[PDB]
């Protein structure tokens, strides 16, 4: 009926552009005039409330979003047409890119947005608006996607319905693990290395699983192998060449 | 030598190098001659060199040219390293003796542990003579006079050589008596048995009943010789 | 029609829109990946015009740099033989920093954009993916090609850092523009002391410390090379294990 | 004829010439690896007279020297059952550096060679190799060997350096033969401070040093020893890859 | 015809060996005498004049050896007879033997001579007439042996021209991986530590590659190999017992 | 009759018995390798009560007993599917530790038991077996179980060690009660400078060094866990090898 669709795809974007962009001017805003003190109540109107506002709500939206593609998955995935499966295939790769442009936002942007953040207070606790911004709600908010693309995968496309893609499972729990070094660098921060040097092997934790995005590579390589193989004889070499 | 290459800052802001002599320009073999001087420590230490609290007083010369038979700083005899508090003057002087005939260019120098050389004034030394004519000698606590050019070097051959012949043979016999294609071929072949087995495993534990043998008896042998020996201080 | 597809028309229009949103969605998230690697380990380098030092900066910086690059054309090559792999890597982790830059650094916290600015890695890049293009193997293009990537770091950095080496004269006491920059504007947990650039050492023989880094860094980053193609090539993996 | 050679004569000759090549060929450069890695792991600690205190060196020396002695062993032994793989390594190392020390660091630089000297290991090397003869394990002769091998490098090469600890009165000072050989014949790069030998310390209990390092250095060379094996092992692969 | 030749083998031992005594007496009378201070310009005279001949010569030397091998190569190496293909791999032992000492005269020799004479000078430069015997003669002229003796098997024996020989990369590469730390041996003598103390891990990237030339291990098995597989079902059993 | 047993009933008997023996079998060795690991890693933190501090005791010994307690979870879970592997490993510890501590410390060397108790870990093992056994997968045990395996350590430790946190006054100085009975029962070799705890820092933020020490061990035991399940599955191997 209509393969590429991309509804989906720039709802998604743009929903995550204007909320982060929203997320961006009201740190503008706020960043001072009640975002520097930690210890004013004007620092819990402004900053705590998005703080405790954002773990049960990106629990609440991951939990559902995988309970929803498992209770929405069809139970002949087998018998899913070549049409079909082309369709499943570029909705998830809908999702593979709602799930970079949501890692280059948090990953990259507020990840080092933290490092010029670092620079301008003198660490009054670890609920900093950047770490509000970063830890607690971008990588979160990736995360969640990236279980909605391998649950998308899961319950739609026979091959990633049959295994698990190893691949595909590093791209879904690696990138998961950067959050993860809120400890590693609190603690980091506090007892080992000294200063605001972001070298310091407290950070190499999230290297280590910032290696892990790479992940993707499997993930788009299997796909491209579907690909190649629903595309027939004449797909392959009489179009493609 | 090479002080000029060393950075300028670093060069005039750790060791302020004065009233350095040198006895005598020109030496003959086995002829003393003294190089002293003082050296300021600079009160502007800098971060880049460590502290020259771990420092050793040192002959800057193109190998031992001239043997060094005492140094002092401090007014203390310095074989070993010696501490330097920075903002304070030291008083230093090294006995050299004539090695090697030729012109040399020898310098003071002072090296800190966690910083390198540092390299003082440097004079021309001319030696004359011969190098077979130089000993140093030594005493022993016994009494005993030996002379450090040559002391010991026949026993570290007489040890060392003998056993590097019998790794030879060995290596030679097992080589001769099995090939290496042949062997190769043997133990690809399935049967990696006929390649050793005994009458080879009693040649094997022959060798090394002998090896433990003479390591035994070289051993207690160089304990009566020399029954009395200290740790390296 | 060419199954899956109803007419040629719309395989190749299919084509063409999966090949774009490939193509971002690859960008992106490696752009993530190796901006995460690069802040958190190349520093704080990059970050500061008083940390890009003659010694520690062109060695820590191409060394920690070549890595997704590396990856990236172990991914590239081998699969779509597309010899873009090094330059896709770094003009993300330029773009990414370059926009960070600009609106935190600077839009955000009013740094002033000279203090900083990050360190060009294009032209290393592009030396990695022709050195890989004209060669056809990994190994060649590990040791030729990765020892251009340190050599060209300093020279193709030094157009955007010769004019904050210009001495000036602060209360007799010679400074360059760097370090005055770094420390008009200040920054609040940034000491001079944590700056780990090169403050001399007794055995730097003069007017070499840039090629001797230069070499240490380029030469090194062989074994960087090797072992992030082959991570790479492990994270392309299409494994799938029956159970978790 | 037997093919390819034309008659059994030639291929007698052939063979043994053949063998003759491939020992020198695999005798050097197993010396070039081995020297290369035990110069500059293992000192520094052959090098000086005065570095071969009772604590470090027979504890450095023995453990980095155990490496390319159970690589070779492991070529040789599994692939033709020939049992002087370790005697190999060893006397290739002694036979490198005595050919070194005699010719540069005394015919060069005139270091008399009573401080140059190097380390016997032939009685060690042929202690492993017997027992990897004895036995037909290398576990075994990893555990007891490798034990043997620590052990029996102090009490073989007393007999060279007990010379030098004779003790002597040097202006109110006693000092060793040793010590005093390394004062005489100035190195400039040489301080005493990185001697790094046994200076003492608090909780050592007088007169058993020299047991307790020979007895560390022994099975610290069975976990050595396990790992170079499966090293040797590894650089003995005859696999071919498709692509390079 | 004839099997074993061994002229070539001869012929380059004899000038290899003549060439390493040559530049050894030579370095032991300019050692001192114009080899002690590198700003004097009888320095430039002495061994500057050799490190810049050395490099250019071995690249062009190592470059041409390779283009006339690959240009001398057989286009139908599988039709090798079973003589030729023993003469080959004869030819490629000598190859072999002349690259072992070779790398005896570079990574053993000069290598350790290099450490007499950091007890001699206080290490005017980087460019010391050891490193430039060691660094930029005897390491490029055994890589330059080992690429002809990979190159030949890869041009004129079967099994080493269907692909490439892991083993044979790795003793053709890493031996040539010995080189590398004359940045990093610098620039860690001139960062990292202080003194001369040859056990720095500054030397010990020298070690992790020249662990590399244990790759002949695998080399010479592979030879063997050949060689067994040659020699018929009589050359095995009947004549080498 | 079933081969190889006689009868129903001798088979049933026989069955039994292997599995009292297996069980026994593998709780001890199991004792014995988690305590030499634990013992040899994780302190010496449970040796003391004054060590058990704030900051270093639920970072360092969550950590390090969450070894065996993955291990012996991937051998049960995976051939057994039976969810008490991370209790096995834990109830094999505290026994093993309970019983040295009133034996020997107390009631060889008399040290008193208020002094040198070890952490409990009952609490993190049960919910590390039941978040494996909720779930199937230890993917997912890894995360949840692992974080709230160092979240609960300190909150299941406290009803213990809260009555020595009481304060007392000594000559003028504060002195929790932990303090001074290990200041009181004298400790040849344990200087208080040894201690290794929780001495302060200016950028520990007031009332939150527990949380951070606890979310930072217990959510880096993922990797832990990672790493032991699948060392534990190596170990659970059924490999014969030819040769040795
Ligand atoms: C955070 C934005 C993510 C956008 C990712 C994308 O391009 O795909 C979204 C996908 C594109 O549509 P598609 O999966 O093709 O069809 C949606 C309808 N179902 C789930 C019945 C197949 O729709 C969904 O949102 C999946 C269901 C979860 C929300 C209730
Ligand atoms: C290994 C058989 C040959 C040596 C037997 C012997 O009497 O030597 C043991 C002795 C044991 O040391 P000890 O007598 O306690 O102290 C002597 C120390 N030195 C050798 C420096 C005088 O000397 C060693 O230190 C050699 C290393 C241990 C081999 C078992
Ligand atoms: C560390 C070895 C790197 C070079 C690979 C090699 O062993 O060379 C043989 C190889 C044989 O592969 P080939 O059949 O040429 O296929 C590879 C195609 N290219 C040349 C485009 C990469 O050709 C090359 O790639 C380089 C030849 C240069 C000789 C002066
Ligand atoms: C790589 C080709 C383009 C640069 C060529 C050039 O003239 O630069 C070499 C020169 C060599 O350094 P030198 O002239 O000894 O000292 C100049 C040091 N700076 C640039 C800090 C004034 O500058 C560098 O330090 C760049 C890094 C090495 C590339 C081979
Ligand atoms: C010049 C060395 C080439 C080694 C090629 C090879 O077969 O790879 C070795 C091994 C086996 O590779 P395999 O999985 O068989 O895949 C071979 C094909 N490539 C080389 C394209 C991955 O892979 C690794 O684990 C990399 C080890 C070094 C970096 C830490
Ligand atoms: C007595 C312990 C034997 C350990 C070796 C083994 O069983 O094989 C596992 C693995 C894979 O070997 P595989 O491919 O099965 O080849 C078998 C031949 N050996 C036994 C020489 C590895 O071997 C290695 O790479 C060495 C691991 C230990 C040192 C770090
Ligand atoms: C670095 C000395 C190696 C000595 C070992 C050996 O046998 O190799 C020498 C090789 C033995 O001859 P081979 O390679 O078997 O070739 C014989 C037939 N031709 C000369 C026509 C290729 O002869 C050459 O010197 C060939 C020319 C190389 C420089 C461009
Ligand atoms: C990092 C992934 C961990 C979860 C595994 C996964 O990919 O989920 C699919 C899997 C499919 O395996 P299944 O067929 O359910 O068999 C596993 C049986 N249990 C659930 C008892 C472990 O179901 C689960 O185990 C969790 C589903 C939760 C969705 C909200
Ligand atoms: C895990 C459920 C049981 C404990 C609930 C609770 O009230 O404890 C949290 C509280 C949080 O610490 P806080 O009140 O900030 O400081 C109390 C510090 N102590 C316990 C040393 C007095 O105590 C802890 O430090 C236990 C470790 C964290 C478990 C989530
Ligand atoms: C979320 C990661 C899942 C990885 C599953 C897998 O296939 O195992 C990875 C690797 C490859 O699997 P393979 O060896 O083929 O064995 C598959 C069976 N299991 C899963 C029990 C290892 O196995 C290992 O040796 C563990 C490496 C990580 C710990 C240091
Ligand atoms: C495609 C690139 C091929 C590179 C071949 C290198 C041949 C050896 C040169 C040795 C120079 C010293
Ligand atoms: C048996 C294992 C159950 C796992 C439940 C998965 C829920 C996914 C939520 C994603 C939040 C980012
Ligand atoms: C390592 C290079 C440093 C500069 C030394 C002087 C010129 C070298 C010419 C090759
Ligand atoms: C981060 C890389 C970890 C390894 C990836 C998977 C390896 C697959 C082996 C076939
Ligand atoms: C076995 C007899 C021990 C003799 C006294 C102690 C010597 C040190 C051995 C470790
Ligand atoms: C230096 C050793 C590196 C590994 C050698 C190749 C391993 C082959 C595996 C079959
Ligand atoms: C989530 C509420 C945080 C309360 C104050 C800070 C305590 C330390 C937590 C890391
Ligand atoms: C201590 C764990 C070492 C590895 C165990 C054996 C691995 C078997 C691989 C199949
Ligand atoms: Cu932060
Ligand atoms: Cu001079
Ligand atoms: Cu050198």
């Amino acid at each position: 009926e209509s393969v590429v669709d991309l509804r989906g795809m720039w709802i998604g974007l743009v929903l995550l552009n204007v909320f982060y962009l929203i997320v961006r001017i009201y740190e503008q805003v706020f960043g001072w005039r009640a975002g520097l003190d930690s210890f004013a109540p004007e620092f819990q109107t402004y900053w705590m409330s998005i703080l405790w506002t954002e773990i049960p709500l990106e629990l609440v939206s991951g939990l559902g979003l995988a309970g929803y593609l498992w209770k929405t998955r069809d139970r002949n995935v087998d018998a899913v047409t070549p049409r079909e499966e082309m369709r499943r295939l570029v909705v998830l790769v809908q999702w593979l890119v709602v799930y970079g442009i949501a890692i280059y936002w948090g990953a990259s942007f507020f990840t080092e947005q933290d490092g010029t953040w670092h620079m301008t207070v003198i660490r009054d606790t670890d609920f900093t608006p950047s770490h509000i911004i970063e830890f607690y709600m971008s990588y979160p908010i990736y995360s969640v996607i990236a279980v909605g693309a391998f649950f998308y995968a899961k319950t739609r496309i026979p091959y990633f319905a049959h295994g698990y893609s190893l691949a595909f499972l590093i791209v879904a729990i690696g990138p998961f693990m950067i959050i993860p070094n809120v400890g590693l660098n609190e603690w980091g921060h506090t007892f080992w290395f000294m200063e605001e040097l972001f070298v310091a092997p407290l950070h190499w934790g999230f290297v280590f699983f910032g290696w892990m995005a790479l992940g993707v590579f499997g993930v788009v390589l299997q796909i491209l192998m579907r690909i190649h193989a629903l595309v027939g004889k004449e797909g392959v070499k009489l179009l493609t060449e | 030598h090479g002080e000029k290459s060393q950075q300028a800052f670093l060069r005039m802001r750790t060791l302020n190098w004065y009233d350095v002599q040198w006895s005598k320009t020109t030496v003959n073999v086995n002829e003393e001659m003294v190089l002293s001087g003082k050296v300021h420590v600079f009160s502007a230490w800098p971060q880049a060199v460590a502290n020259p609290r771990v420092s050793f007083l040192n002959a800057g010369e193109p190998g031992p040219v001239l043997v060094r038979t005492a140094q002092f700083i401090g007014e203390q005899f310095a074989p070993r390293s010696v501490s330097l508090e920075i903002g304070k003057d030291y008083a230093f002087s090294i006995n050299l003796r004539g090695r090697r005939a030729g012109r040399w260019h020898v310098h003071a120098q002072i090296n800190v542990e966690g910083g390198g050389p540092i390299i003082g004034p440097g004079q021309w030394i001319e030696i004359k003579g011969d190098m077979k004519d130089f000993t140093d000698p030594v005493t022993l606590l016994d009494g005993s006079t030996v002379d450090l050019e040559h002391y010991g070097i026949s026993r570290v051959y007489a040890w060392h050589l003998p056993w590097m012949a019998v790794g030879a043979a060995w290596i030679f016999f097992w080589f001769v008596r099995k090939g290496i294609i042949t062997s190769y071929i043997r133990v690809a072949e399935g049967k990696a048995d006929d390649v050793i087995g005994d009458d080879d495993r009693r040649i094997g534990a022959i060798v090394l009943a002998l090896t433990i043998l003479a390591t035994i008896v070289g051993y207690a042998v160089t304990n009566s010789t020399f029954p009395r020996t200290i740790p390296l201080q | 029609a060419v199954g899956p597809f109803n007419s040629v028309a719309e395989a190749a229009g299919c084509v063409q829109t999966v090949d774009w949103m490939l193509l971002v969605l690859l960008f992106f998230a490696v752009l993530g990946g190796y901006h995460v690697h690069f802040m958190l380990t190349a520093g704080d380098w990059d970050f500061w015009v008083d940390w890009k030092d003659r010694r520690m900066w062109p060695t820590v910086v191409p060394i920690l740099g070549v890595t997704f690059c590396a990856a990236s054309q172990a991914f590239w090559w081998v699969n779509f033989r597309l010899p873009f792999g090094a330059v896709f890597a770094a003009l993300g982790l330029l773009i990414g920093e370059w926009i960070n830059r600009y609106v935190n650094f600077w839009g955000w916290t009013y740094f002033p954009i000279s203090l900083v600015f990050p360190s060009a890695l294009i032209v290393p890049a592009i030396w990695l993916d022709v050195i890989l293009l004209l060669s056809g193997s990994y190994v060649i293009t590990a040791v030729v090609g990765s020892l251009g990537w340190g050599l060209l770091f300093y020279p193709n950095n030094w157009p955007a850092i010769a004019a904050f080496h210009q001495a000036t004269e602060q209360h007799g006491q010679l400074m360059t523009l760097a370090d005055l920059i770094g420390f008009h504007f200040v920054r609040t947990s940034m000491p001079e002391y944590i700056r780990m650039v090169e403050r001399g050492t007794l055995r730097t023989f003069g007017k070499d410390v840039v090629p001797v880094a230069a070499f240490f860094s380029g030469f090194v980053s062989m074994m960087v090379y090797f072992l992030w193609w082959f991570m790479g090539r492990w994270y392309s993996t299409t494994k799938v294990i029956d159970t978790i």
